[PDB]
RNA sequence: UUGGCGGAAAGGCCUUGGGUGCUUGCUGGCGAAUUGCAAUGUCAUUUUGCGUGGGGAUAAAUCAUUUGUAUACGACUUAGAUGUACAACGGGGUAUUGUAAGCAGUAGAGUAGCCUUGUUGUUACGAUCUGCUGAGAUUAAGCCUUUGUUGUCUGAUUUGU
RNA sequence: GUGAACAGCCUCUAGUUGAUAGAAUAAUGUAGAUAAGGGAAGUCGGCAAAAUAGAUCCGUAACUUCGGGAUAAGGAUUGGCUCUAAGGGUCGAUCAACUU
RNA sequence: UUCAAAUGAGAACUUUGAAGACUGAAGUGGGGAAAGGUUCCACGUCAACAGCAGUUGGACGUGGGUUAGUCGAUCCUAAGA
RNA sequence: GAAAUUGUUGAAAGGGAAGGGCAUUUGAUCAGACA
């Protein structure tokens, strides 16, 4: 989802030109990473070996508002919420037989 | 370490060609950037007395030069205060004991 | 390129109204410290064009040239040409072997030279490296000449002379994205024009159903390569010679640098070339001066030029005095002194 | 292993010397089966990876910061680990305006007041004028220069035939 | 306060400081501006813009229903400062207005 | 528009102080007719709403609040019904 | 708890569309007789 966005030099690390800094989405991911690490410690897993083995984002039901347009028209004005989940884990034929037999006694 | 010095900042060349409605707010950010260069502190706090000196002659009447006292204190932050002098001309950087 | 100034000279042109009369002309000054030879290259003719066969480098290279090979010089270990210098640590059989190959096979010989950027008032500190073709003599003579000049300096006066037509190659000043009105010089649309008037009204007919390559469009202006020919040399200047800006008529003791220095450049402390007219590129930009590709005899060349006066007033304003002494004599004593 | 030659994409060709293997040029002696009446009946060269040991060599780029000869954003062009280093101030030069503040004057159209009626009476009010004063102010923000002052100089990421 | 003025411009009382923000300053725009010499050659067309502008004094044509046209057209003056003259009230004296 | 403090898990936007500004009395000031109907005030509180934000609110939850012999209606008549 | 539409994982192909018909190679996968 990168059509008509800007380009920056900080994208050269990952071999792309277009990249951004979505602060709001980062904070939500940070909270779940903290919660998963707490759950891993409670179970008794080794923290130094933990890596993100699964992370998945799904579309939640939309939240609807209204926007007013020219000539007395009304259009939709909606948000796109997210479902986030993640998991951390510790790191022969007879002729062939005759040929084989012949080779064994030949060398 | 903790140190206090007195500086002269040339605001004339830093506000060259700036929109009139933004000159006084821009001078506030220039002073914070000035303290970052000399003290290397991410946190810069300006005394309200300094804020009055910047806005003394309106939004577009910033003085050409200002005499500043910058103190680095306790991880570390910089505190900027004005210095009461007749003129800011001819003064160089000095260390305050 | 340092800047421009003005000169006065007599016109030697029979049949002209201003024959044997003074004229005022604009000139361009190029700061040209000596270049340093640091290598040679041989080229071989091929059905697919010229191909470089072998490059031979000098034993020692200064930090100016080595900076050209780095993007992060301050962090580097500076290992460039460390193993190559060991080829000279022996008798020199490896170096002599490659030189013999150039003599045997090459048909075109060029020398690698770099500028002494530290002698200019610039802040770059990184030298410019380039290839210059050698003309005259056999292939063996060219290689021998290059070998003897390793780590040496070649002065500008040994290349060009007075009253010589030369060509200037440089990149023009950049202006970024520009509209069609100034990029191509198209006519401005009437004041009544809706949706803007600094445009081209019709960009193409219905057929062919495409915009053609020959239609003016908005885009980058400036920063292009240009080659301007037939520029006459008015003076070959000496860096160590006081009274660079003096003539046989003016006789005053003054250098070529104007009062207050060249704007955005500084002072001229090295050898320089004075070129009639204007030159592509802006101040502080590296330029290449090349000899002409043909023998010009249009009587515009072959004319002997003798300067009478060189302007040295300040270019930072409406300068009125050539030298500090002139200002003091006209004004007298001031409160400052 | 010896020597020479080949640069058009040479990466090949020719030659000296010895070692060792084979020789169907000629004459001999042994072995073959059963893959069962054919089944490609597997004998080539491409690339890469993991383990053996015999030698060889001990870097850079990018982000962040900085520069404006560059620039919509990317990109481009510069600088930065101890220095003819860089930066912030200060000094000088070069420019612009046109004579600062303050103090003083027997300069100043005139009009008032006091006793002592003063042959410049003093003292007040007074646009302006004169002197100190081609003074004062501003000057790189994309001007030049600097034996001065004060500081700064090891954070992050990635790349292997 | 300025001024003829409930004009425009600045201030006291009182009331707000609300309109998504930060960085940069390409092209093309929207809005506001300036231009050497020429002066409508532009264009269907002076569209747009420019010029004129307050007040005092001088001066003012054809035509006319005699009321107008008329601010016709066309000229001059305007600051600051120090003075002078004239224009009043109440009962010689005494007190108080901005107008020219 | 800016600086600081206070509060808060969290402050370009809440509160307080300081500074810079505007409306400039035919006002961004102080009251009403019609129309709206609790939006008024306090406490608590932020899922949704205030096209950014929000600890704030004309939002959400729970309560409180409009006192007349003299102010109006009521009475009179107008065009008219 | 279907479809449009979407996320993750796995496999495969991609030099200015994609999809289809006939035939076979390769990969993956699978039923039928052992009389
Ligand atoms: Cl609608
Ligand atoms: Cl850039
Ligand atoms: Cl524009
Ligand atoms: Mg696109
Ligand atoms: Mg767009
Ligand atoms: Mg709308
Ligand atoms: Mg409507
Ligand atoms: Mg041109
Ligand atoms: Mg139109
Ligand atoms: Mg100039
Ligand atoms: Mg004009
Ligand atoms: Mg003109
Ligand atoms: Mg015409
Ligand atoms: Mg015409
Ligand atoms: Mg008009
Ligand atoms: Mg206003
Ligand atoms: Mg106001
Ligand atoms: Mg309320
Ligand atoms: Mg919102
Ligand atoms: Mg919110
Ligand atoms: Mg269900
Ligand atoms: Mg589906």
């Amino acid at each position: 989802f990168n059509s008509s966005i800007g380009r920056t030099a900080q994208g050269k690390e990952f071999g792309v030109t277009k990249a951004r800094w979505p602060a709001k989405s980062v904070k939500f991911v940070q909270g779940l990473l903290q919660n998963a690490a707490a759950n891993a410690e409670a179970k008794g897993l080794d923290a130094t070996k933990l890596y993100v083995s699964h992370i998945q984002v799904n579309q939640a039901p939309k939240q609807r508002r209204r926007t007013y347009r020219a000539h007395g028209r009304i259009n939709k004005y909606e948000s796109s919420p997210s479902h986030i989940e993640l998991v951390v884990t510790e790191k022969l034929t007879s002729r062939q037989r005759g040929r084989i037999a012949a080779q064994k006694r030949i060398a | 370490d903790v140190v206090t010095r007195e500086y002269t900042i040339n605001l004339h060349k830093r506000l060259h060609g700036v929109s009139f409605k933004k000159r006084a707010p821009r001078a506030v950010k220039e002073i914070k950037k000035f303290a970052k260069l000399h003290m290397g502190t991410d946190d810069v706090r300006l005394a309200p007395e300094l804020n009055q000196a910047i806005w003394k002659r309106g939004v577009k009447g910033v003085e050409y030069r200002l005499r500043l006292r910058i103190s680095r204190k306790r991880p570390l932050f910089s505190y900027v205060e004005p210095v009461l002098v007749a003129s800011a001309k001819g003064l160089q950087t000095v260390v305050v004991e | 390129k340092a800047g421009m100034t003005t000169i006065v000279r007599d016109l030697d042109r029979p049949g002209s109204k201003f024959h044997k009369r003074e004229v005022v002309e604009a000139v361009t000054v190029v700061d040209t410290p000596p270049v340093v030879v640091v290598g040679v290259v041989g080229y071989v003719e091929t059905p697919r064009g010229l191909r470089s066969l072998t490059t031979v480098w000098a034993e020692h290279l200064s930090d100016e040239v080595k900076r050209r090979f780095y993007k992060n010089w301050y962090k580097s270990k500076k290992k460039a040409f460390t193993k190559y210098s060991a080829k000279y640590a022996q008798d020199g059989a490896g170096i002599e072997r490659e030189l013999a190959r150039i003599k045997k096979y090459a048909s075109v010989v060029r020398v690698l030279v770099h500028t002494q950027i530290r002698k200019t008032p610039l802040a770059q500190k990184k030298a410019h490296l380039a290839e210059i073709q050698l003309n005259g003599g056999s292939i063996s003579e060219k290689v021998d000449w290059a070998r003897e000049h390793f780590e040496k300096t070649v002065a500008v006066d040994s290349v060009f002379e007075q009253n010589e037509m030369i060509d200037a190659i440089a990149v023009t000043k950049g202006h970024g994205f520009e509209g069609v009105t100034h990029r191509w010089g198209t006519k401005k649309l009437p004041r009544k024009t809706h949706r803007g008037l600094r445009k081209v009204a019709c960009i193409g007919a219905w057929h062919p159903a495409h915009v053609m390559w020959s239609v003016a469009r908005a885009g980058q202006r400036g920063y292009h390569s240009r080659t301007s020919i037939n520029h006459k040399i008015y003076r070959v200047g000496k860096g160590d010679d006081e009274a660079n800006g003096a003539t046989s008529f003016d006789r005053t003791k003054k250098t070529i640098t104007p009062m207050g220095g060249f704007v955005h450049y500084g002072e001229i402390k090295n050898d320089f070339i004075m070129v009639k007219g204007c030159i592509p590129g802006n101040r502080k930009r590296i330029v290449t001066l090349r000899k002409s590709l043909y023998t010009n005899t249009s009587r515009k060349a072959l004319e002997e030029v003798s300067l009478k006066w060189i302007d040295t007033a300040s270019k930072f304003g409406k300068g009125r005095f050539q030298t500090p002494a002139e200002k003091h004599a006209f004004m007298g004593t001031l409160k400052k002194d």
